[PDB]
Formats: C-alpha cells, structure tokens, sequence
C-alpha cells in the first residue's frame, strides 16, 4: 500500500470525479464527511482556546 | 556568557600585571 | 547525519491553495504571515544552535585520576611552549601558532618549513625542508601521560504531522470548490469533459479482466473470442520472433 | 557592500563558513583523549570554501569585505591546526590575514 | 567582549612565546 499502480490512480481519479456529479442531482447524503470536519461545538472549543490567548496575551 | 568571559579577562589581566611583577625581577636579578 | 537528506514516507508541508477568492476567506494571508514567522524563528534558532559551539618494595598506586585533561610534556616540548602539563590540543595549537610567528612556510612551499633549532633539538631530526604533516604527527609521539603515584623505599514531529494532515484537507476541500466554479462558469465543455473522460476510465479500469487464475485455464479466451481480437492475433508475430 | 549589508546576512556567514572548512572531515578528536581513563585530504565542499575565502580576502582598502576577514582568522586559526590541507589552501587569505 | 577576550590573550600567548625566546639567551651565557 506504499505504492501507486494505474489501476490504483485510474479508481482513486474515476471514485473522485463520480463523487462529484452526485452532489448536483442529490442521490449522495455526504453529511457525515461534512460535519464530521466542520464540528461546530470543535469550532467553538478552538474559539474559546482562542480569546483564553487573547485573555493570557493581554 | 556575558559574565563568565569577563570573569575570565581581569583575571588573565592581572596574571599579565603579575608577569610584569617578574619583569621586575628580571630587572633586579642581574 | 548524511551527506544527502533521507527519504521517508509521510508527507511534509505541502502546498496552500493561492486561487480562493480573498474578497470571501481574508485569512490566508494571515497564516503566511505565521508561516514565514515560524521561518524566521526556525532560523534564529538554528543559527544559534550551531554557533552554540563555535629485599625492599616499592608502592605503585593506579589512581582514580589517571585523566587526560592535564597530560605531561615532554621536557624539549615543555620549553618549546612554555607551559608544564597543559593539554593536547593546546599544545598543537601552540606549535602551529609558533611556526606561524617565525615566518618558516615560504616568503609544496607551504608544505615544507624551515627547521630552525629548537624545533630541530624537539623533533630530533636534521632536515631542512620537512612538511608539516610529518611534523604534527611527531607530537603524538612527544607527548606521554601523568605519572602515577611512585614510591620507592518528540511531539513537534506528531503536530507537525497533523498540521501537514490538515493542509492535505484543506487543498481537498479547495479542490472541490474549484470544480463546481469552473462547472457554475461555462457547464458545456466541463461536462463533455466528464462523458468523455469517465468513459475513458472505466475502458482503463476494464482493460483487465481477462487474466485471472480460471479465466485463462478455461477455454474461453482462445476460441470464438474474436469479438476481443487482442490476442490469438500476435501468434502470426510471435513464432516470427521465436519466442514460440 | 551588499551582501555585507544586512544584519541576517553578514552575520550566518561569521557561523557558517568556519565550520564549512571542516565539513565531513575526520578532525583530531578530544574525547578520546578525555576518556581513556590527522585527515590528510579535504572534501568537496571545503574546496569550494576555501576558494570563496580566498576571494573574499582580496577585498582592499578596508571596506566590508576584510572588515570580515578579520574577524574570522581567529576562529579558522584553530581549524588550520587541524587540518594541515588547510595549509596549502587558505593561502591567499594567510597573507591578506 | 568574546572579541576583547581573545584580542588579549593572543598578546598574553605571544609574550609567553617571547619569553621563551629570551630564556634562551640565557642559557647561551652557562
């Protein structure tokens, strides 16, 4: 699995360009891979760690 | 560092005044 | 370390997207900047790093201190430097600074000296020319060691890590958005695009399906498998190069 | 005068280039010697050093260029000791000091 | 001072070279 193959290229290129068409006529959810890397509550955990070094910086 | 260099330098500075001491005594030997 | 840099398997820094419109993100310029501020201390640091270092018995006693931090000179050598015990390296150095004040190299030239007396009386040698190679290594012959006691009668590399896992995310998610900006701008000729190039690939993805283990032990590539004509067409070729 | 211009830039060259001469060199060690209890060539790079030293020396009428050739001779001072092919290079430098 | 540490003990090291080329002047004499 260290290496790459055209076979490997060729699936990984065909599995991200299928992926894409499906977004515009909706038959793929794709939900998980979205908030599971936006994560709101993350983003306001990293928020706060933010203004704490804006409250120990100043 | 900034110390130790000049605690190093006086030092060798009065070994030179101490040489010049037997200076002094190769002045008085002959 | 090396003479060449190592190769290793996981990535290391790659790129920041730069086609993102500024008038919506605003922010990696910002990053930049802390980018090339962790540069910029990275050097300081390793500038100053590396400047960082720039019948009657007699009693025979071994001792604890038996150290070449102070080794014993020899008597010629000793009044050659000036100094009693000091060191090694103190010593070579005092040499080659004595040499370099009596002006001996050439006014191989530089290889050879001239050998003046006291340094003929600490060598034990006549020449007039000797080069200095041959010099320095009388002096470890001249010098021997004290005398005993005589007595006679990280976790950088992880978060480095996930930062470079984080950036790979972030030119996956630029990506994306490029492809549905070029498809929002002119739709024909990227969707000729993909009706070509899907169909492209999965003739690629299926040209092999015929080389399996009981998909050739079988009858069923030779025979009546001119629809495929790929092989059993090289055999006219193939015995005229004697393969067989 | 302008690649001795900047505070960063005149200033990795009095770190750096002493210590290229003696680059994948085997030096005279100590350590040896501080628990019992000479290289006779050069490398590839240190050619190349030596030569830009030697160049860089040739700098007269005391600008910038021996303004830092003079205050490098007391730390190559004890890389010649060393290495005696340091001798026969670094020889246009010797006599610029 | 790294600089006005060793801009004198290359004086101190040269008078103590110096000083062995005088002490053979005396034992020259005997």
């Amino acid at each position: 699995y260290n290496n790459v193959t055209l076979k490997n290229l060729t699936a990984f290129q065909l599995l991200s360009q299928r992926e894409n068409i499906c977004e515009l006529l909706n038959l793929v959810e794709s939900t998980e891979r979205h908030n599971s890397i936006i994560n709101p509550e993350r983003q306001r955990m990293s928020l706060e760690e933010m203004k704490k070094m804006l409250d120990a910086l100043k | 560092e900034k110390l130790k260099y000049v605690k190093e330098s006086e030092k060798m500075l009065n070994d030179r005044l101490s040489l010049s001491k037997q200076i002094l005594d190769l002045n008085k030997s002959l | 370390t090396q003479t060449n840099p190592v190769p290793v398997t996981y990535p290391t820094d790659a790129y920041i997207p730069t086609y993102l419109p500024d008038d919506k993100v605003s922010n990696l310029a910002d990053l930049k900047k802390l980018i090339e501020m962790d540069s910029r201390l990275d050097l300081y640091l390793t500038r100053r790093r590396l400047d960082t270092s720039i019948l009657r018995c007699s009693i025979t006693i071994q001792l604890r201190g038996v150290d070449g931090g102070k080794v014993q000179y020899s008597p010629n050598l000793a009044t050659l430097i000036g100094m009693q015990t000091g060191s090694v390296n103190d010593a070579v150095y005092s040499i080659y600074k004595y040499i370099l004040i009596n002006n001996l190299f050439v006014t191989p030239e530089l290889g050879e000296v001239k050998l003046d007396s006291l340094l003929q009386k600490v060598l034990d040698t006549n020449a007039a020319h000797l080069p200095l190679m041959n010099v320095v290594q009388t002096v470890n012959k001249l010098v021997s060691p004290l005398p005993p006691i005589i007595l006679d009668y990280a976790e950088d590399t992880a978060k480095l890590r996930e930062i470079t896992k984080l950036a790979l995310q972030l030119n996956s998610s630029a990506q994306k958005y490029q492809f549905f900006h070029e498809l929002s701008l002119h739709p024909r000729e990227t969707l000729t695009h993909y009706l070509w190039s899907s169909k492209q690939n999965e003739l690629v993805l299926q040209g092999d399906q015929y080389f399996n283990e009981d998909a050739a032990r079988t009858s069923d590539i030779y025979s009546n498998n001119n629809n495929d004509r790929s092989l059993m067409g090289n055999i006219s070729l193939l015995y005229s190069q004697g393969r067989l | 005068t302008e690649l001795f211009k900047s505070k960063e830039c005149s200033l990795i060259l009095e770190a750096t280039l002493p210590n290229l001469l003696s680059y994948n060199i085997a030096t005279p060690d100590y350590h040896l010697l501080q628990k019992h209890k000479f290289p006779q060539e050069l490398s590839d790079v240190s050619k190349v050093a030596c030569t830009f030293l030697c160049l860089l020396s040739n700098d007269t009428d005391d600008g910038a260029g021996s303004a830092f050739c003079q205050r490098i001779r007391p730390l190559v001072l004890h890389k010649l000791a060393d290495i005696p092919p340091l001798t026969l290079a670094l020889s246009e430098y010797m006599e610029n000091t």
